[PDB]
RNA sequence: GAAAGAUGGUGAACUAUGCCUGAGCGGGGCGAAGCCAGAGGAAACUCUGGUGGAGGCUCGAAGCGAUACUGACGUGCAAA
RNA sequence: GCAAAUAUUCAAAUGAGAACUUUGAAGGCCGAAGAGGAGAAAGGUUCCAUGUGAACGGCACUUGCACAUGGGUAAGCCGAUCCUAAGGGAAGGGGUAACCCCGGCAGAUAGCGCGAUCACGCGCAUCCCCGAAAGGGAAUCGGGUUAAGAUUUCCCGAGCCGGGAUGUGGCGGUUGACGGCGACGUUAGGAAGUCCGGAGACGCCGGCGGGGGCCUCGGGAAGAGUUAUCUUUUCUGCUUAACGGCCUGCCAACCCUGGAAACGGUUCAGCCGGAGGUAGGGUCCAGUGGCCGGAAGAGCACACGUCGCGCGGUGUCCGGUGCGCCCCCGGCGGCCCAUGAAAAUCCGGAGGACCGAGUACCGUUCACGCCCGGUCGUACUCAUAACCGCAUCAGGUCUCCAAGGUGAACAGCCUCUGGCCAAUGGAACAAUGUAGGCAAGGGAAGUCGGCAAAACGGAUCCGUAACUUCGGGAAAAGGAUUGGCUCUGAGGACUGACAGUCGACUCAGAACUGGUACGGACAAGGGGAAUCCGACUGUUUAAUUAAAACAAAGCAUUGCGAUGGUCCUCGCGGAUGCUGACGCAAU
């Protein structure tokens, strides 16, 4: 229900406590990075495949990355 | 088109209530609907709001008045009397 | 017989006053020092139609004399009052339509309304729609005054009884024919259960002294005595005369 | 194609089938929006706009063809 | 055409039992229960609306539910009285305060 | 009804446990007279009246 | 074997009336004030066409009621 | 005697036994103000499974709402709980022989409250409790799931409210933010006693505008049906919740510049303007509005191919409409001798007592973070079989949803979704019946009486008398037309006096045609001349009287100025009275 727009803020809101997980759904034309905190689900719609890859890399070690 | 030879506002009562009852309520059906001059803003915008209560639409002032006419002749006599009676004893 | 409607009305069962939407008691202010010995300035805020009463009520928002708060008082509107008017209360209130003065301060001939009767009982005469009392005369050797009530009677009242100068609004209301049992019904819902009113002559003897008979007639003098027991005192009570009022008797 | 109407397939009164008030309401918005279009296109100045507006209200004109001819 | 049913045990169509038909992700029509229309605040002086505040059912104005900005107007007497009313109060206060000392002048 | 007080539900519980035919074995207890359960109630015949 | 008389209590879940708080009453017909235009007039105001949509107005659906057959039934479907 | 509510039939299966059970094919009915889907009340386990000797299911049974044994009702978000209304009970007091009766009578009033304790100061108003599962109201949505539970109680996902502390970050210190001329704006931005305002919070009616849903039209894609013949065809579906952000900004309201007559602006109607219109430009408000997140991974639909809640694939598009129906909202207009509820809870404001730093301390209605969320209801029927009427009784019993055709229409008549064929069956066509038709010639001669039935009935056009309260009579009366097919004409929108595209509907007229039939079923006034009564509308003996009876508006009479009139109480006291002669009361 909350979407973030800038990768730096998404990274910051996923490199925090309460980050239970990050779902990643690849669909036609885009990827969606959904991080589950306590209150709000934060979502990011990303377009560049290599940049999406860099984010995939940049998730903090430990945060369970589901791939669907 | 002229639509009523003589009835006027009392044509809504149709063929009931009697000639004189209709003819003697006509003069007050008219008055309780008529637009009366508002002395505080000079418009003709005072229309009855409730029995004895005449309010103006623009200036928001609502003024206690007669039952079917804003100014009753009795209260006109009263107002003139009260002003006279005040002024003869102020001096 | 059985108990008769004139007797059933004292029970309170269904004959109580239909007062769910009435705006409260319409009366003067609690007489105090300031309004014994000076004037208090209050401002009308609204002229509100009081259900079940033909006279409009005026919400008047005084300033409390000795505590820090407003006083929403509630008067019987005198024909002339408008929102935003300043009404002044007290003995040195100027004789203006809407102000309330003691009768020691209304010159003779003046019209007043809502006349108190014991100084501080907050208005009892000349209150219904379009009625007023004229201050006929004064007597300063006893501190009393005389008024001509609406009824044509003449009452000596204390000279310190307050009164609202002017006449009550809503006048001329009872001139309009109602023309409909519907209008009559909607009139009496908001006053009290006293309509429709059945002729006694069309009742059975067990519930009305006029009742019964192969024809409809009273059968005995319809004028009853003042002392007749409750349930017998129906008809024309203690009548001095009857028949159409002609001549001096119609005064 | 206009079939199936007529005086036997008709069982409502004119007002019920199409209210005279709706005819009036449509034809007034028609003539009136024409008049505003003219007053904005400067084919009419405000004075004969007002005069034709009150005449449109007052029912001289029955259709925009005659409103245009008389303008 | 897939008739509807209530979702609560309130079987009477009172004011509090407003219903809105919606079509759900299932292709199925349900009711949603809506709030009743609220008036929102009014100026005592004029009776007009009060600008800058939405029209919410009174409980959902609670401090812990709205942002503060959405509930108030930054003026003196703002959020109770309207702009014209405050303007007329300032003018009347000034004119009458000055008149008081102009009336103390005449006492000589 | 669907909105019943807890008192009435409490008493419906007991008027439920009071419906069973008498046990099969009581009938052989010594010097016995209880034959059938003469305090049956049916939902359509005898309304509790409460 | 009464019609009754009395002492003390129980009932407005039906019905009677008052009140508080909710719910409900398609489609049509007549065409009242008000407003507009045209024409007429020394004036007063009048004639013609609109609009408007009043009313304890009217034909009528759901409702509510019960006129007529003095129809059916009348140990009835039913103590209406 | 088992007879109203149209209707049943054929194979099969189970079974000792089939008209009554189950399956399938058919044929019909309810026809959406339903014989459909849910509830309030009331019932109480009737709900679901397994089985069954009797009894019951007014015939029958393998069957059941019957009998036996088991199963089933999950809530911080739906309710109750909370608040008050009509109104009820009550402490002190007054009455009463006592039970009981009075609540405004005013009494150190039932409760004291608020900052404060490391204590004390301040206020005490009109002052208790109960009372609504239809009034007010802290907060929830979607998709799954069970034999029976849930739509939102369970499960997956996504939220929200209240309360409890607290931690990090940020914001302010010109002590208590900034921007805008202004309306107002930004998710942070001191405040004690005290006071004020708003929301809560409001009648009916007319009509217009908008939003959501449904319906209707056309294209595209999927599947189904029809096909001796014609049909780019017909039928089904093509979905997107709360919640968060952004955008838009209706109809009203509001701000700034400006100064209007040659008067203008605008409505279906109004109405608005030197108290400042038209105009230009802005603000705010609604939203069940657009986009994105929620979210395609869900749901549906097809298409396959795997043995065993597999798995894989494709689509889940694009416009236009309207006096269209439901719900809601906005704003006008009207009606009132009627003006159409209260309070909880919440928000806002006035004033400013008292407060603090800058190697640091006082706040912060901001962001994120942690914890907790109790008691009771919850299955089922809601009716021509689960409620009441001694019944599985044609009776009665409050509501929400509401498709297609014809038509003015929620009339009737037919259909689809959904539900049924449950009302004991077989044979026959006699009287007499009950419900429904038709009749030659005549048309009330029958009869107490035109009782019953027939005739008229929609709509368009014309015409419409006596009488009249001049409003009516009036649909008076009396006439004419109505189908089907092919056309002609008129009535508009959007884009750039013309051109382009589009347009669902209404209204006129003509031809041709038929066994003169055309409101072809349905639905649907007979009319006139007079008398008597009641003015009218309304109400009335539930179960034999619907009326000329009662009420009524109108008219009149009487009592009463509070230390009063009419009335109630055993008493104390009370009703009219939250009243006051334009009032109360009695005729
Ligand atoms: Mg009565
Ligand atoms: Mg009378
Ligand atoms: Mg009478
Ligand atoms: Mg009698
Ligand atoms: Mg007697
Ligand atoms: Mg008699
Ligand atoms: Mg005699
Ligand atoms: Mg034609
Ligand atoms: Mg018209
Ligand atoms: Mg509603
Ligand atoms: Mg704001
Ligand atoms: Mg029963
Ligand atoms: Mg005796
Ligand atoms: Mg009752
Ligand atoms: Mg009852
Ligand atoms: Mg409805
Ligand atoms: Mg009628
Ligand atoms: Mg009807
Ligand atoms: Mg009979
Ligand atoms: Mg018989
Ligand atoms: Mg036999
Ligand atoms: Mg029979
Ligand atoms: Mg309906
Ligand atoms: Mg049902
Ligand atoms: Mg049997
Ligand atoms: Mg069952
Ligand atoms: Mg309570
Ligand atoms: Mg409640
Ligand atoms: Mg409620
Ligand atoms: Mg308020
Ligand atoms: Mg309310
Ligand atoms: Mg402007
Ligand atoms: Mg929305
Ligand atoms: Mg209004
Ligand atoms: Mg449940
Ligand atoms: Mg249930
Ligand atoms: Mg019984
Ligand atoms: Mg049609
Ligand atoms: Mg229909
Ligand atoms: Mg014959
Ligand atoms: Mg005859
Ligand atoms: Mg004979
Ligand atoms: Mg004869
Ligand atoms: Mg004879
Ligand atoms: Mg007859
Ligand atoms: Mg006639
Ligand atoms: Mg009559
Ligand atoms: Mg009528
Ligand atoms: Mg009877
Ligand atoms: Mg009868
Ligand atoms: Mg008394
Ligand atoms: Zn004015």
């Amino acid at each position: 229900p909350k979407q973030i727009h800038e990768i730096k803020d998404f990274l910051l809101t996923a490199r925090r406590k309460d980050a239970r997980s990050v779902r990643i759904k690849r669909t036609k034309d885009a990827v969606k990075f959904k991080v589950r905190c306590s209150r709000y689900l934060y979502t990011l719609c990303v377009f560049d495949a290599d940049k999406a890859n860099k984010l995939k890399q940049s998730l903090p070690p430990g945060l369970s990355v589901q791939e669907v | 088109t002229k639509r009523t030879k003589k009835a006027g506002i009392v044509g809504k009562y149709g063929t009931r209530y009697g000639a004189s009852l209709r003819k003697q309520i006509k003069k007050m059906e008219v008055s309780q609907h008529s637009k009366y001059f508002c002395e505080f803003c000079g418009k003709f915008a005072v229309k009855r709001k409730a029995v004895g209560i005449w309010g103006c639409k623009d200036c928001g002032k609502v003024k206690a008045g007669g039952a079917y006419t804003m100014n009753t002749a009795s209260a006109v006599t009263v107002r003139s009397t009260i002003r006279r009676l005040r002024e003869q004893t102020e001096a | 017989g059985r108990v008769i409607r004139a007797q059933r009305k004292g029970a309170g069962s269904v004959f109580k006053s239909h007062t769910h939407h009435r705006k409260g008691p319409a009366r003067f202010r609690s007489l105090d020092f300031g309004e014994r010995n000076g004037y208090l300035k209050g401002v009308v805020t609204d002229v509100i139609h009081d259900p079940g009463r033909g006279a409009p009520l005026a919400k008047v928002t005084f300033r409390h004399p000795f505590r820090y708060k407003h006083q929403k008082e509630l008067f019987v509107a005198a024909e002339g009052m408008y929102t935003g008017q300043f009404v002044y209360c007290g003995r040195r209130a100027t004789l203006s339509v809407g102000n309330v003065l003691p009768l020691r301060s209304v010159p003779e001939g003046g019209v007043i309304c809502n006349v108190e009767h014991h100084v501080g009982d907050r208005g009892v005469f000349a209150r219904a729609s379009g009625d007023y009392a004229i201050v006929i005369s004064h007597n300063p050797d006893n501190g009393t005054s005389r008024i001509k009530l609406p009824s044509g009677a003449k009452k000596i009242v204390p000279s310190s009884c307050r009164a609202m100068i002017g006449q009550v609004a809503g006048g001329g209301r009872t001139e309009k024919p109602m023309l409909k049992a519907g209008n009559a019904y909607h009139k009496y819902r908001v006053k009290r259960n006293s309509w429709p009113k059945v002729r006694g002559v069309a009742m059975n003897p067990v519930e009305h002294p006029h009742g019964g008979g192969n024809h409809q007639h009273i059968g005995h003098a319809s004028t009853v005595r003042r002392d007749a027991p409750p349930g017998q005192k129906v008809g024309l009570i203690a009548a001095r005369r009857t028949g159409r009022l002609r001549g001096q008797a119609a005064a | 194609k206009g079939r199936h109407s007529g005086y036997g397939k008709r069982r409502g009164t004119r007002e019920a089938r199409l209210p005279t008030k709706i005819l009036w309401m449509r034809r007034m918005r028609v003539l009136r929006r024409l008049l505003r279009k003219y007053r904005e296109a400067k084919k009419i100045d405000k004075h004969m706009y007002h005069d034709m507006y009150l005449k449109v209200k007052g029912n001289m004109f029955k259709n925009k063809r005659v409103l245009m001819e008389s303008i | 055409v897939q008739r509807l049913t209530y979702r609560k045990r309130h079987s009477y169509a009172t004011k509090s039992n407003q219903t809105r038909v919606v079509k759900t992700p299932g292709g199925k029509l349900v009711y949603q229960y809506t709030k009743k229309r609220a008036s929102g605040p009014k100026c005592p002086v004029t009776g007009k609306k009060i600008q800058g505040i939405p029209h919410l059912r009174p409980t959902e104005y609670k401090r812990s539910r709205l942002s503060r900005n959405r509930r108030t107007v930054n003026r003196p007497y703002g959020g109770v009285l309207s702009g014209p009313a405050v303007r007329e109060r300032i003018i009347r206060a000034f004119l009458v305060e000055e008149q008081k000392i102009v009336k103390k002048v005449l006492k000589i | 009804p669907s909105h019943k007080t807890f008192r009435i539900k409490q008493k419906l519980a007991k008027k439920q446990r009071q419906n069973r035919p008498i046990p099969y074995w009581i009938r052989m207890r010594t010097d016995n007279t209880i034959r059938y359960n003469a305090k049956r109630r049916h939902w359509r015949r005898t309304k509790l009246g409460f």
